[PDB]
DNA sequence: CGCTGGTTTTTTTTTTCATGTGCCGGTCTCACACGTGCCTGGAGACTAGTAAGCGCTTCTAGTGGCGGTTAAAACGCGGTAGACAGCG
DNA sequence: TCTACCGCGTTTTAACCGCCACTAGAAGCGCTTACTAGTCTCCAGGCACGTGTGAGACCGGCACATGAAAAAAAAAACCAGCGGTAC
């Protein structure tokens, strides 16, 4: 006899937890690598204020969290509980982010 | 009040017209209207249909499981 | 290159949780990475463009802030 | 007794009106609606005829656009028929509402 | 009967058809009127505000154009 | 036989278990807060130059209303295709 | 399965139109003069640089929310056994 939570019960717990908090949810280094990597394509031997990288992260996480809200609604609107790529795509299409 | 959800189905499908089959929701509606019935009757007719499908006595002409149309001994 | 994978499944899961998402298709993690990349490309491109115009080699917070405002994603608390 | 199947004319209509550019609301009833709404902000206001036309162009444009987005929300719910909840979603996601 | 009723079912149907809608619930026609009214309220309010600031009693095309730009619904072909 | 009574099964409930989250009292650290002295930017007062307010004119447009057409709306009819709800 | 949407045909509605006449009011000209700029001075209020203190951030622990699985009770779906009936 072991203990198990039903699929979804922890999901809910996680939601409550992360809504409650404000801390950045992507690991700071892997992000910073991704930034520099993308920046290379525009100009090589570029330096970044640490604050500039943090600004980018805040903006990115914010953006995605928001996109997920909208995506979630698109899922539910299709009588689903599970978000899928077509949920995101709809959200971005309606937002005028993509054709 | 009224027994043999088996006899209940048979009496609702008798009354129901000569068809390719007879679909649950059309029998569920007949049994609830014609006899002193409960709530879990909808969920007992669902168990009543599956035991009659099981015994070869009723057989289903279209669909699968307990959403579809069912026929009697020929 | 390909640090995009550094944006781990569990990290995306976390972001979605803050977005009030309960269940998440497997396909979403790659889809999200794609979106996140386009976002950063667009913002950074503009940020760097500000940097170049200031004849600097160091991207400032302000460079990003100005970029985000341009993109209509105004950001408070980095010198707005 | 020729009869077209439900939807066949719908399609014909779509093709027709997509093809064209003419304003699809009747000019006078709109113009009345404009002046009426304007009254609530300031009384005895005059309008250049061009100003009223601008408003109509902008309105029809806006709605046509909203319907596109609504249509997608309907389909996304495996429906062909747009419903208020389709519009509401579209406006919510657009950041028009809440 | 408010002039809002002057926005006839068939007119809405037409707009939806240009939007590539095939089938339309009955409830939509009133819902649409509601939306259309909010749109005009918001645009006209701003337009009139420009008019009042110009100490005029006649709303000009430009008054609308400026209003629509403010609302992020830039309109070409009426000046500005 | 039709009854009918009690009992077999399906539901709901209570429960128990367990677990995790929230809270207090005691603790460390650092960002808040404030305080110094110095600098710059504000305010100041003066002068002149200008922009705009105000009244006058012109002229335009926009409004209101004319006959009546003919198109469009609008109504109700009747019949499918799709909404939708359940199942597996 | 059920109906509410479409596509059809008749009855009602009203928008459109091509025109005119009359005006409010938009727009533009000249005056005045009241305001704002742009100069030289003086000054303090707000900036950086640097101090130390309290708040909040952390810890553990024990008390409270919760969800899950399990024991108990209820509701309702049925077998017999029976009395009663005509054999
Ligand atoms: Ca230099
Ligand atoms: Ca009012
Ligand atoms: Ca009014
Ligand atoms: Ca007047
Ligand atoms: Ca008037
Ligand atoms: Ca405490
Ligand atoms: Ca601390
Ligand atoms: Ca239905
Ligand atoms: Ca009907
Ligand atoms: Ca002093
Ligand atoms: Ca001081
Ligand atoms: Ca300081
Ligand atoms: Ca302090
Ligand atoms: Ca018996």
């Amino acid at each position: 006899k072991p203990h198990r939570y039903r699929p979804g019960t922890v999901a809910l717990r996680e939601i409550r937890r992360y809504q409650k908090s404000t801390e950045l949810l992507i690991r700071k280094l892997p992000f910073q690598r991704l930034v520099r990597e993308i920046a290379q394509d525009f100009k090589t031997d570029l330096r970044f204020q640490s604050s500039a990288v943090m600004a980018l992260q805040e903006a990115c996480e914010a953006y995605l969290v928001g996109l997920f809200e909208d995506t979630n609604l698109c899922a539910i609107h299709a009588k689903r509980v599970t978000i899928m790529p077509k949920d995101i795509q709809l959200a971005r299409r309606i937002r005028g982010e993509r054709a | 009040d009224h027994p043999k959800y088996s006899d209940m189905i048979v009496a609702a499908i008798q009354a129901e017209k000569n068809r390719a089959g007879s679909s649950r929701q059309s029998i569920q509606k007949y049994i609830k209207s014609h006899y002193k019935v409960g709530e879990n009757a909808d969920s007992q007719i669902k168990l009543s249909i599956k035991r009659l499908v099981t015994t070869g006595v009723l057989k289903q002409t279209k669909g699968v499981g307990a959403s579809g149309s069912f026929r009697l001994a020929k | 290159r390909d640090n995009i994978q550094g944006i781990t499944k569990p990290a995306i899961r976390r972001l979605a949780r803050r977005g009030g998402v309960k269940r998440i298709s497997g396909l979403i993690y790659e889809e999200t990475r794609g979106v996140l990349k386009v976002f950063l490309e667009n913002v950074i491109r503009d940020a760097v463009t500000y940097t170049e115009h200031a004849k600097r080699k160091t991207v400032t917070a302000m460079d990003v802030v100005y970029a985000l405002k341009r993109q209509g994603r105004t950001l408070y608390g980095f010198g707005g």
